[PDB]
């Protein structure tokens, strides 16, 4: 989720994608570990046996093919990894993702808890101020006059920059914020 | 709140349940029925000359 | 003064004891779900006399203590019966609720509104009590929407998650639909009985009508979660797996059941409601055991079987047997909830992993939950002298022996195989075998609030049924003379489902695949159900609310009709009146017209 | 009477020789002890009302509405004074001379005892109204809404006094009492029928009735939260209590000219409820849960048996209580994200935990959750409409299904969720919201253990 | 130092004493209806040997 | 108890049977009415007599309301504004006094329902005919009058009801 | 601000009177309205002749 997209996916790119699902809809169906391993060598033998094909039209057709014979034949319960979009934990820890500037509202008795947290805080705060003139000129001068083709960032350049529209990147809550 | 809760009872629903347990008393003692059809006495109702 | 009215009311009272305290510093301590679990048991033990007392002497009782309004010839007052339904659930209700709390301590140790969670269990159980020993039928619905509601608030209890969120709004539909029905029964019953309260109710109706039942069967539907609102129950999995432990599996979900039973003398005289009933709960029972067969999620499957052991329930209560159904529900609370929680310790101890198909040899790894899990598929499939014998064998064998729609015979005994099929299915996958998950081995039960509270269970799922079953006074006629085939089919039925289940299971051994059929597809897929009845209607009422209700008619015509046409007719006849160049050979052309209309119209008419 | 009226007219120089910076403190304080002195108004008689003097009277009607009317006040100056900050002296007096009249015509209209009088006062109520709507609003709508506050109901009330002044010429009376002991019944005439329409219109106008509830989804929204609480809790009370006092002289016609009345209401149930369930805007699905409200209230009074009566009276209070307290929650969201649109700020459980709770016992108490007031209402009603007539639990019964999935609909898509990410400045909720939430919501729970108080006459 | 209170604290008596009066008008109106006390046929009753009218 | 009426809330001698035990065995239930005895009663009723002697040292007195019976409407004229009022008055009175009646014998019907268990189809019947009397009486005389009844409203329906019996009879007595 | 306003201030200066919006209205708007009249009129015909010739059994109905 952190690789900005392509515009279109390439052939190569399309066929993978379709392997995998394959191979993910087929340890779906075959449970145990022995059939999933000897049906997974057979699909691999089956997508090399292809594998050289100079043709893209018939490449293309049968990619087709292959994917009309996924659809039907795949598996109407497929496994899903828990924190996957369809698993049963995925959105389960959002409720105690919190952003970090309520932290700006806490009672200066609150505050009065964590100093070093807080100082250390108002550290990465001073870092944040200093930096984004930088960061502008930076994406102002690196972008084309036109606008920006994709949605890829630089790096930072220099020696005393950090890389631009950073601070909600790197000031993520947590993967387990509570 | 506890002015409201401690009202007196001006709508008069112990006095219309005491009125009750009497009657109730004095037609069951007597065998009357407990509750007549005609609330008002046909003695003093003066209907239309007749039927037709 | 008897000791039974003081203890019973006090039972209930002690439960309330912790809500006042949680906005005391007991509720910001980590100390309150101990408190909470603790009172909770105390409140099993003081109820426990009460019961006795009845075994002893069957005493029963009605309390109406307080007087809340008087309209005209109707009172309405609180009021809670006693009899053998509400002491027996009672003392049942509180233990599972203990055990389960006591699980929960364990399960949710890292939650960081555990005190929040176990304060609503806690009012969802004082709701259920409600439920159980209301007297009229205000407070029944009191309850009935106390339990609705803790159920929707529990469902969605990870509130941040849009599956929680979607499945809790859909149990309150769900539960709205029969509402309807409900509150159609009451307004029925307050016109022609005048009452609300059930003693007037079964004196005023020798031979009940047919609408007040039909209300009450689609209440009960809507909150049991029959065929036409089932849904609802599995998909309420996707709270934590103590509420589906507690609510939706052996306590909240026998609801509807519990009602049916409420008013068993008027359904004694309506055949109809009967037949309806008995119709309803065998195909519900085959359905959900029909989907069940073939389910991944562990929660899920153990949902679809307690949705085919309300079925069967409201089969039970179709063939006039309505203590059947009754004890039925006291035994199957046990083993329903200690199988739940057995599905929650290898979730737990799998890293919250719910799919089977990840779940491999745990027959060693966990002997105590393997050992458990036994214990309860045996006792749901009727295992002989287990607790679930005691009910679910002599519910079977009153169906056989009754003048029953054949259709639902066959469909019952079709469900009892299925029983077998589907226990069979989660025993293979879960504890057969080779393992499945990840390598990094996270399996741990050696905690003992963990084993308490299963063991308990355990030891209710052993002997509960022995001890209720001989200690409860005849409430019916028993079948003694019955032929010899006749008395084993459920025993037939179950072993056979057994042998089935088992060899189909063995046959994915096999190095061969092939393309499912349209049968597992059917069965597999809820019988399209969700896909088709969660889409066509709501797309439709969600189109038409804007379409036309919103754009087409209020947004449009009403604006149209009286003030848009009111503005253009006052703008246009302004223009006209006003539109006069000021020269006065006009106005005064049209003076000598007005002097001479007004000559002739007006004064030539005297 | 007057140990009520006086105070109130006292509170106008008290607020004007006020400090500049001790306007709000002192006016809260003095309609807090009006509302105590009107407290003592609940203790009604079970036969006849407590008639004061000639021209003011109470009944168990009016004295539950008298309350809340009362009540509302500290309320709306508690919710007032957040927005009004930056305002000059004079225009702060100027709001608050404004809800001070408005109180003070409402507890003279509830309590009139002459219809006349009664209709002079509930047609005055419209000026501070329009006055506080088209000054104090702030989107350029404001103008427009605050014509079709004012000419829907003109265009109602018009006829009505009409029909008011040709009574007295026939009957020599307007008095209430006179009326009810003196009444005669409406012969079937075309005469009678128009005599009908004219004496109800006026409050079917106010309720709003469905087909003429086009001027509330604009007067609510674009009204400043004051304006739309004392709207929705008090002014469209008053259609109901004008109807129920008028329907005794429209006997028996009532029988055969509700019919058009009662197929509108309960169709109008269900197209406002579905309506409620795709609204962009928050405060508009408050309005239109409004109006969806008092369909069931304007079903009641027009099938004129005792449990609707009661269930009507009991549904208005509760609806007023439960109305404000919703204008009051969005009103918070509004004064921190400046738009009215729902799905804009989400997730706001995460940040305002209280409010949410708040947000939740509003929810449940606007489904009517037993054993709320709400509940007691509707169910009333419910049976009332099935002794009339079966085929009606179809209708309600669906109603129900809908008011429960647009309210919690309301509360998932503004606290569930995750929140949004571009906003950051949700600053914790102060103690005069959560003290003005507490005030709306705990009078609501203390009187479902004396539901006696709220249910009318009738009981 | 009474000033200092009095002076801008005056406006809060304006209320209390709106009240009290607004009661001394009510008794008087109970003046003017006094035309069947002790005359209605449920609570006509004899006088106490010391009172001069059932109710004021 | 002597709060209220037993002839206006009556009910059987409560008959009771004996304790005949048959076996060894001790009685858990017996135990636990002891100790509920001497840990729960005896406090209570020590607070009580405590309560009642501090009640004794101050004893007052309230009345119960008589009311005279004044003229009903049907000896009102046309426009007399001050009988039909207080006639009016006492109409709602009676009325009140009625549904708390009716009250009364609903009350005692639920209280037979309860009492006789499972015999209570055949036990109370003489509950149900009272009840079955006292509602036809009720809706005899106060039933679809509605919303803004009156004294005026009952009279006329009793005329129209004594008119439509004076027809039947006069119908009967032709045959 | 734009799908707001489209869905909320931009229908009506973009409706037209049309046979397909005129029928849709009118059907919409009204239908459902003489429905539900007659249905209610049919059932309260019946239970008011049922009453004239008393027998429907409206014993115990003293609430209403
Ligand atoms: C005591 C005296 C009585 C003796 C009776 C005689 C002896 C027994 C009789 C035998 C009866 C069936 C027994 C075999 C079980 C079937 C298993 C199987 O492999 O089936 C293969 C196949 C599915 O296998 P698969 O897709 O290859 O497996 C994929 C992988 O294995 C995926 O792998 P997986 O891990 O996901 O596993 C999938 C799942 C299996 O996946 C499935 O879901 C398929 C199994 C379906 C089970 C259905 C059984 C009962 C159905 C009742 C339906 C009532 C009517 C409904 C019809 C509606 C019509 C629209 O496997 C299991 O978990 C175990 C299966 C259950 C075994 C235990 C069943 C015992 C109960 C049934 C027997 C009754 C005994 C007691 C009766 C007592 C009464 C006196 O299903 C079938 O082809 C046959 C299904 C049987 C009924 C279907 C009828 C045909 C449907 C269309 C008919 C024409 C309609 C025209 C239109 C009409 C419109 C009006
Ligand atoms: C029946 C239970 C027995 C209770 C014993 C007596 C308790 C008296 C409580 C009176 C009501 C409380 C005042 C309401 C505002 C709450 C104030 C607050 O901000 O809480 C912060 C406070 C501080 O905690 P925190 O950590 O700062 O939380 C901050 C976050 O916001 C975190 O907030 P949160 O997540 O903790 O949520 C707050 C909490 C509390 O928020 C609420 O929503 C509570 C309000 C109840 C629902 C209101 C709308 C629904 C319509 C029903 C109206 C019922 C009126 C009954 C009369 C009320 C008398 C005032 O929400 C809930 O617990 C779930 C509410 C859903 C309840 C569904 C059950 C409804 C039917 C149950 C039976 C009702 C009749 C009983 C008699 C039946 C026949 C025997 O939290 C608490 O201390 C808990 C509040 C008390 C719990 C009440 C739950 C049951 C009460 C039902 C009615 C009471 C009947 C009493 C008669 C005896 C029986
Ligand atoms: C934050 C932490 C929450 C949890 C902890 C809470 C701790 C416990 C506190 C909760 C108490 C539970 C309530 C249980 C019920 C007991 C109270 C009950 O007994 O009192 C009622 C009494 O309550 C009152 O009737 C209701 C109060 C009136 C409410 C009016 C609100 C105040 C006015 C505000 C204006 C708002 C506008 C209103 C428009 C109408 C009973 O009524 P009644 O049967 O008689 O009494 C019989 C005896 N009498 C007659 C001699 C008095
Ligand atoms: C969007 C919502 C706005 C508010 C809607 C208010 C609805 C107002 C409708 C009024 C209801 C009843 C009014 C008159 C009663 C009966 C009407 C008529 O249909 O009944 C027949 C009337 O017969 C004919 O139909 C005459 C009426 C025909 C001419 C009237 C035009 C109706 C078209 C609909 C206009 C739309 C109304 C709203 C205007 C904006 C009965 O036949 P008949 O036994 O002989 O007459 C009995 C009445 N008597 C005793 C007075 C003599
Ligand atoms: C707190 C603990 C206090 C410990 C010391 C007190 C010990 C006992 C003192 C007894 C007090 C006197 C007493 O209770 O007498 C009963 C007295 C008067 O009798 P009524 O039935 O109310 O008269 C009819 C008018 N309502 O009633 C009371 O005041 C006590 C009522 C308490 C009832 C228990 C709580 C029930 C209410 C909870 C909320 C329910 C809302 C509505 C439910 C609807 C039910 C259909
Ligand atoms: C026969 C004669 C019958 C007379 C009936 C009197 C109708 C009472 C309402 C009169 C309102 C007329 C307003 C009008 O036409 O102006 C058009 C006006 C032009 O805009 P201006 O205000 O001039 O300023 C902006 C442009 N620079 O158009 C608008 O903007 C209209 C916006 C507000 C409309 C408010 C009207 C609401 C009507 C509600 C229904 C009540 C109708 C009254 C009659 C009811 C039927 C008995
Ligand atoms: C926001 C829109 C609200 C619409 C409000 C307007 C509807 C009001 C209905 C018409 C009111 C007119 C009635 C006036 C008062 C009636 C008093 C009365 O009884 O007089 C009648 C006379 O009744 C009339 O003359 C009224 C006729 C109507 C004249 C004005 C027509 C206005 C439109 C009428 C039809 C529309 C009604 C519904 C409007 C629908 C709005 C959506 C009898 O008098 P007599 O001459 O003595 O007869 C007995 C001796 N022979």
């Amino acid at each position: 989720a952190f690789s900005a997209p392509a515009a279109y996916l390439t052939h190569q790119q399309k066929v993978l994608r379709l392997y995998k699902r394959a191979l993910r809809h087929l340890e779906s169906w075959c449970v145990h570990r022995d059939k999933y391993r000897y049906f997974a060598c057979l699909m691999r033998a089956r997508f090399d046996e292809h594998k050289n094909e100079k043709d893209m039209v018939k490449a293309t057709q049968l990619l087709r093919q292959a994917e009309e014979e996924f659809w039907y034949g795949q598996h109407p319960q497929p496994y899903i990894f828990p924190e996957s979009p369809g698993g049963t934990s995925y959105e389960r820890y959002e409720c105690y993702k919190v952003p970090e500037w309520c932290l700006d509202d806490w009672h200066p008795s609150e505050k009065a808890m964590y100093p070093d947290y807080f100082a250390k805080r108002e550290q990465w705060k001073r870092l944040r101020r200093e930096s984004w003139e930088r960061e502008v000129k930076q994406l102002q001068e690196e972008t084309p006059p036109g606008g920006p083709r994709t949605e890829a960032l630089p790096p930072a350049r220099k020696e005393g920059d950090l890389p631009p529209l950073w601070w909600h990147i790197v000031t993520r809550p947590r993967e387990r914020p509570m | 709140s506890t002015f409201v809760a401690y009202l007196p009872d001006y709508r008069m629903q112990e006095w219309a349940r005491r009125e009750a347990e009497r009657l109730v008393k004095y037609r069951e003692a007597n065998g009357l029925p407990l509750m007549e059809s005609n609330c008002f006495d046909p003695n003093k109702i003066q209907l239309p000359e007749d039927e037709d | 003064m008897n000791p039974f009215a003081s203890l019973t009311l006090t039972t209930l009272t002690i439960l309330t004891i912790p809500i006042m305290m949680s906005n005391s510093n007991i509720y910001k301590t980590n100390l309150y779900p101990n408190y909470v679990k603790t009172t909770v048991s105390y409140a099993f033990t003081l109820s426990l006399v009460p019961l006795l007392m009845f075994m002893h002497t069957g005493q029963e009782m009605i309390i109406s203590n307080w007087h809340w309004m008087t309209l005209q010839t109707v009172e309405l007052s609180l009021s809670f019966k006693m009899d053998y339904f509400s002491v027996m659930f009672i003392p049942v209700a509180l233990f599972v609720t203990w055990s389960i709390m006591e699980f929960s301590m364990w399960y949710m140790h890292s939650d960081p509104f555990i005190n929040r969670f176990f304060k609503y269990l806690l009012l969802f159980l004082i709701t259920m009590m409600i439920l159980v020993t209301a007297n009229n039928l205000f407070q029944l619905f009191i309850g009935w929407e106390g339990v609705g509601i803790m159920s929707f608030l529990l469902i969605g209890w990870w509130h941040g998650r849009t599956d929680a969120n979607t499945a809790a709004l859909q149990a309150i539909l769900y539960n709205r639909i029969g509402d309807i029905g409900f509150v159609l029964s009451m307004a029925w019953f307050l016109t022609h009985s005048n009452a609300w309260d059930l003693q007037q109710i079964f004196m005023l109706n020798n031979e009940c009508p047919n609408m007040p039942l039909i209300g009450l069967l689609l209440a009960a539907a809507g909150k049991s979660a029959q065929f036409g609102l089932h849904p609802w129950l599995p998909s309420a999995m996707e709270g934590p797996t103590p509420v589906s432990a507690l609510l939706h599996s052996s306590t909240m979900v026998v609801a509807g059941v519990f009602l049916l039973i409420r008013f068993y003398p008027l359904m004694e005289t309506n055949k109809l409601v009967q037949t309806m009933t008995l119709c309803l709960g065998a195909i519900t029972t085959l359905f959900t055991a029909l989907c069940a067969i073939t389910q991944n999620d562990i929660k899920k499957i153990v949902a679809f079987s307690t949705s085919s052991q309300l079925g069967l329930m409201m089969v039970t209560i179709g063939i006039n047997q309505p203590h059947l159904a009754f004890l039925h529900i006291c035994m199957h609370a046990f083993f329903k909830a200690m199988l739940f929680m057995c599905s929650g310790s290898i979730i737990h101890s799998l890293n919250d992993e719910q799919d089977i198909r990840k779940m491999g040899g745990l027959y060693k790894a966990m002997p105590f939950t393997t050992t458990a899990l036994i214990i309860g598929s045996l006792a749901l499939t009727g295992m002989p002298y287990l607790t679930g014998f005691y009910s679910k064998d002599l519910i079977i064998e009153a169906v056989n022996m009754s003048y029953t729609n054949a259709w639902a015979l066959l469909m019952t005994l079709i469900a009892t195989s299925l029983t077998a099929a589907y226990s069979t299915r989660i025993i293979f996958f879960a504890f057969l075998g080779k393992p499945r998950f990840p390598p990094l081995v996270l399996i741990n039960e050696n905690n003992p609030l963990l084993i308490n509270s299963i063991k308990r269970l355990l030891i209710g799922s052993i002997f509960a049924g022995f001890i209720i079953s001989n200690n409860i006074p005849p409430m019916t006629v028993p079948n003694t003379t019955m032929p010899l085939y006749m008395k084993m089919t459920a025993l037939i039925v179950t072993i056979m489902g057994f042998m089935l289940a088992l060899e189909l299971n063995n046959t994915t051994y096999y190095l061969k695949f092939k393309y499912p059929s349209q049968t597992y597809k059917f069965s597999n897929m809820l019988g399209y159900y969700p896909s088709i009845m969660h889409r066509l209607p709501t797309y439709h009422n969600l189109s038409m609310s804007q379409k036309s209700a919103s754009s087409l008619l209020d947004l449009i015509w009403l604006e149209t009709i009286l003030p848009k046409t009111t503005s253009f007719i006052q703008m246009k006849m302004s223009i006209m009146v006003s539109n006069q160049k000021g020269l006065i050979k006009l106005y005064f052309l049209s003076f000598l017209i007005t002097i001479m209309i007004s000559m002739t119209l007006f004064n030539y008419h005297e | 009477m007057l140990k009520i009226i006086i105070p109130t007219t006292m509170l106008l120089p008290m607020t004007w020789m006020s400090k500049h910076n001790m306007i709000w403190i002192n006016a809260t304080v003095h309609s807090l002890l009006i509302s105590l002195i009107s407290l003592s108004l609940l203790n009604q008689l079970g036969e006849n009302s407590l008639n004061f003097s000639l021209t003011f009277f109470s009944d168990s009607l009016s004295a539950p509405l008298l309350v809340l009317t009362t009540w509302l006040l500290p309320l709306m100056l508690m919710a007032s004074q957040s927005h009004l900050s930056k305002e000059t002296t004079t225009r702060k007096k100027l709001y608050i001379t404004m809800l001070i009249l408005l109180q003070l015509f409402l507890i003279m209209t509830f309590t009139a005892t002459e219809l006349i009088l009664f209709y002079i006062l509930f047609e005055a109520t419209l000026v501070p109204t329009l006055i506080i709507i088209t000054r104090w609003g702030n989107q350029t709508e404001r103008l427009n809404a605050g014509l079709y506050f004012l000419f829907y109901t003109l265009a109602g009330s018009l006829p009505l006094l009409v029909a008011l002044v040709y009574i007295q010429n026939t009957t020599g009376s307007l008095n209430f009492l006179i009326i009810h002991y003196w009444s005669h019944p409406l012969s079937n005439s075309w005469s009678n029928i128009f005599m009908w329409l004219a004496c109800i219109m006026a409050f079917m106008v106010k309720m709003p009735l469905y087909g003429l509830h086009l001027w509330l989804p604009k007067a609510h929204v674009e009204a400043p939260i004051a304006g739309s609480m004392v709207l929705a809790a008090v002014l469209l009370k008053l259609g109901g209590y004008g109807m129920m006092r008028i329907t005794t002289i429209l006997n028996p016609l009532t029988n055969y000219m509700a019919y058009p009345f009662l197929m509108l209401s309960m169709w109008g149930m269900i197209m406002t409820s579905s309506i409620c369930l795709r609204q962009t805007d928050l405060k508009s699905l408050i309005a239109y849960s409004s109006v969806s409200h008092m369909a069931l209230v304007i079903v009641a009074i027009m099938i004129q048996t005792p449990w609707s009566f009661m269930g009507a009276t009991a549904l208005m209070i509760a609806h007023g209580l439960t109305s404000s307290m919703l204008f009051c929650l969005a009103n918070t969201n509004y004064e921190r994200v400046h738009s009215r649109t729902m799905i804009l700020a989400r997730g706001l459980q995460t940040l305002l935990p209280l409010m949410a709770t708040w947000w939740l016992v509003a929810s449940l108490t606007n489904l009517a959750l037993p054993p709320s007031i709400n509940l007691i209402g509707e169910l009333f009603i419910i049976t009332a409409s099935f002794s009339w007539s079966n085929i009606t639990i179809i209708l309600m019964g669906m109603n129900m299904m809908i008011t429960a999935l647009y309210s919690l609909y309301m509360l998932i898509t503004t606290q569930r969720g995750k929140y949004t990410h571009h906003i950051n400045n949700i600053k914790p909720s102060f103690t005069r919201e959560n003290a003005l939430m507490a005030l709306h919501i705990l009078p609501l729970l203390l009187l479902t253990l004396n539901p006696k108080m709220i249910l009318g006459p009738l009981y | 130092n009474v000033l200092q209170i009095v002076r801008d604290h005056w406006v809060h008596i304006l209320v209390p004493v709106g009240f009290v009066f607004g009661c001394y008008l009510d008794r008087r109106s109970d003046e003017k209806l006094t035309a069947f006390r002790n005359k209605s046929l449920l609570f006509k009753r004899e006088l106490r040997p010391n009172e001069e009218v059932t109710w004021k | 108890p002597d709060s209220w009426d037993k002839d206006v809330y009556p009910e059987p001698p409560r008959r009771t049977p004996a304790p005949a035990p048959q076996t060894s065995l001790p009685n858990p239930v017996t135990y636990l009415t002891k100790i509920f005895d001497l840990l729960v009663d005896r406090p209570v009723t020590l607070a009580r007599e405590f309560i009642e002697q501090q009640h004794a040292k101050n004893r007052y007195y309230y009345y119960h309301r008589e009311f005279r019976r004044v003229p009903d409407i049907t000896e009102c004229e046309e426009k007399d504004i001050l009988c039909m009022f207080e006639a009016e008055m006492q109409w709602r009175r009676d009325y009140k006094v009625d549904q708390e009646i009716v009250n009364i014998i609903q009350e005692r019907l639920k209280a037979c329902q309860q009492r006789e268990g499972e015999s209570y189809r055949q036990n109370c019947a003489k509950e149900l005919e009272q009840f079955t009397q006292v509602s036809k009486a009720f809706q005899d005389r106060y039933s679809d009058l509605g919303a803004h009844y009156s004294a005026r409203k009952c009279l006329a329906k009793q005329k129209q009801r004594m008119l439509a019996e004076r027809k039947a009879a006069k119908e009967a007595a032709a045959a | 601000i734009r799908w707001t306003y489209a869905r909320s201030a931009n229908i009506y200066p973009n409706f037209r009177p049309t046979p397909k919006t005129s029928l849709l209205g009118a059907l919409f708007g009204i239908g459902p309205l003489f429905f539900w009249y007659y249905v209610f009129k049919t059932d309260r015909d019946k239970k008011e002749k049922l009453i004239q010739e008393g027998k429907l059994d409206q014993t115990f109905n003293i609430s209403y």
